[PDB]
RNA sequence: GAGUGGCGAACGGGUGAGUAACACGUGGGUGAUCUGCCCUGCACUUUGGGAUAAGCCUGGGAAACGUCUAAUACCGAAUACACCCUGCUGGUCGCAUGGCCUGGUAGGGGAAAGCUGCGGUGUGGGAUGGGCCCGCGGCCUAUCAGCUUGUUGGUGGGGUGAUGGCCUACCAAGGCGACGACGGGUAGCCGGCCUGAGAGGGUGACCGGCCACACUGGGACUGAGAUACGGCCCAGACUCCUACGGGAGGCAGCAGUGGGGAAUAUUGCACAAUGGGCGCAAGCCUGAUGCAGCGACGCCGC
């Protein structure tokens, strides 16, 4: 299930407010509910901060880092080009969006695809909102 | 049945009437004992220890009665005898 | 009597093997009385064996089945067991 | 060369119990009443429990309110699973 | 090919009827006991005989179940000092019967198999699996208050692998119960699994232990081991074949069929892999098992 400017229109930034929050932060990954329900579960079980947990895990999806490296403009762009496996990552075809890089993962261009490397230095903090997500739920 | 149980049902009727043979020869080795016994024969009773004790444990040696079986028979006839 | 088995814990098209000590008659999966080691997905197969407690089974007289027999004599804690020259060295894993 | 015999190479404890005599009436055994207390799982009041308990006697030595200490044995008929080491204190 | 013979057939797999019980779960006990196969000490594998299937000829019927010849089949003996039984006695250990030192003695007895490298009897030890007792734990009910006579104990015998009223013959008059005995109802039990912050409450699917049962009941035989699914005998209930003289069979194995249901699958492929049985081995069996099909039934991922 992929989703496939109002949905955005209504939230603007393009139990009354807490839904809006997250209905933008879902539709901007391009995440279904039932995945996002995941990365919620799996980020209180971590330590520090449940809350800031939860963007670590969004900013780590391979698509979205497609999105901050500019190599496809638009995110919703970026899904057009990974699951077709134009992209590698460690000599590997990734044609999943929800891969989860880790520190030291090397995302490559496949040979041709013609229509620049750069690396993962660490899962990025916050500083590089999440309080509504999680007094949303629970 | 269709199965090899057909031969085996033929060696369990041979088998039963080899071990029934034995079984019963022991009894009435047994029972002959204990008449001499209850008579107040010494002499007689004596010597059907040592008839009755030899055939016991060839019964043994067979694997018919089992050892354990086999010597709980001989100690209950010789201290039988010694009174 | 007492045998050196393998038991199957994988999922679907990807057995895990452990070598177990057991019975003859149990099944497959069932209750060992050790577990020594464990063991074919890779291109260098994984064997790991405790030496000791194979050394002691095998004194025992516990009767390896056909291709633990090969991970035995691979591993060489069969000819330390049966005292015949070809020794041990073998296995790595990269 | 080998030595035609090889060496056999012990004892577990049984369990053991102290309590007061009752109804020593039957031909050698004595019929001992063994307290026990355990906490109760939810509401923790410490219960006093009891069971009776047919020690083998052997000739009678023991009488009715004596305190008995026996000791576990097999099947000396059943119900009688005991017999009594020594006596402390007498009627 | 079939036939005698050896091992296997008690394992694997099924289902939850029964059982409120030593059945189960955790703890111990076994001086109260068994163990084929397996390995690893020691000692031997001596000597003779008698039959019986197969094969031929008879009867019986639609069908199906009188005379000959071999063996690691079955049997008289001899030898065995380990072993079993009894008598007299040594020392030690202790938890009472008693154990142990192969204690030492002297009486009486115990076995076997051979043919093209595998076996065979006896007896120490080790390992496996069991069996039998007990401590405590775990549903509802007094609109169930008395129950018991082999009942509780003793002595002499029988019996079992083994201790025991386990059984049996005589004396004693005891046992269990308000801490719920004897009854009635429901129930496979557990590791777990769903929930809850916890303590609790519900449930016992898959997966992994233990129990019970194999049309319904009652037996025993063979065996190292039997609730003996695909064994035997008898009795009942039910259904098939019949040329009406006679027979045969039990999917709660895997598929499958018809019912009943709101509802649950293909009359699949293969022993390649792991486990098991037999054989010296090559192998030969395995609906265990590994897989495939089918159903969004569930959990993920595109
Ligand atoms: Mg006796
Ligand atoms: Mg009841
Ligand atoms: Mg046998
Ligand atoms: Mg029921
Ligand atoms: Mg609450
Ligand atoms: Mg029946
Ligand atoms: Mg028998
Ligand atoms: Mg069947
Ligand atoms: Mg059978
Ligand atoms: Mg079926």
């Amino acid at each position: 299930a992929r989703y496939t400017t109002r949905k955005s229109r209504r939230l603007g930034v393009d139990y009354r407010q807490q839904l809006q929050e997250k209905q933008k932060a879902r539709f901007s990954y391009g995440v279904m509910e039932k995945q996002f329900r995941r990365y919620y579960e799996e980020a209180n079980r971590q330590p520090g901060k449940t809350g800031d947990n939860l963007l670590r895990i969004l900013e780590s999806r391979l698509d979205n880092v497609v999105y901050r490296a500019g190599l496809a403009r638009t995110r919703r762009m970026a899904r057009q080009l990974v699951s077709h496996g134009h992209f590698l990552v460690n000599g590997v075809k990734v044609d999943i969006p929800s891969y989860r890089v880790s520190q030291y993962d090397i995302i490559d261009v496949k040979e041709k695809s013609l229509n620049q490397r750069i690396l993962v230095h660490q899962l990025p903090e916050r500083a590089q909102t999440e309080q509504l997500i999680v007094e949303l739920y629970s | 049945n269709i199965k090899s149980q057909i031969k085996r049902i033929r060696t369990n009727e041979r088998r039963r009437l080899r071990n029934q043979s034995v079984k019963s020869s022991l009894r009435t080795a047994i029972r002959g004992f204990r008449e001499a016994v209850d008579a107040g024969d010494k002499d007689k009773a004596s010597e059907l220890l040592h008839a009755t004790s030899r055939k016991l444990d060839k019964a043994a040696s067979k694997g018919v009665i089992h050892p354990n079986q086999a010597a709980n028979k001989k100690s209950a006839l010789a201290l039988a005898l010694n009174k | 009597a007492v045998k050196i088995k393998l038991t199957r814990l994988g999922k679907i098209r990807n057995p895990q093997y452990r070598i177990i000590v057991a019975d003859a008659r149990t099944r497959r999966d069932g209750r060992a009385i050790e577990v020594i080691g464990r063991y074919p997905k890779e291109e260098p197969s994984l064997i790991q064996i405790d030496s000791e407690r194979a050394q002691y089974w095998l004194g025992v007289g516990a009767q390896p089945t056909e291709p633990v027999l090969a991970l035995l004599k691979i591993t060489g804690d069969w000819q330390k067991f049966k005292g015949l020259p070809g020794a041990e060295g073998t296995l790595k894993v990269k | 060369k080998g030595p035609k015999y090889t060496p056999a190479a012990p004892r577990g404890r049984r369990k053991t119990a102290i309590g007061y005599v009752v109804s020593d009436k039957m031909q050698k055994t004595i019929v001992v009443e063994l307290e026990d207390r355990k906490s109760h799982p939810l509401y923790g009041k410490i219960i006093r429990t009891t069971k009776k308990v047919k020690a083998h006697d052997e000739n009678g030595e023991a009488g009715i309110g004596d305190r008995v200490s026996l000791m576990e044995t097999r099947p000396l008929s059943a119900t009688k699973r005991w017999r009594l080491v020594e006596i402390l204190e007498k009627a």
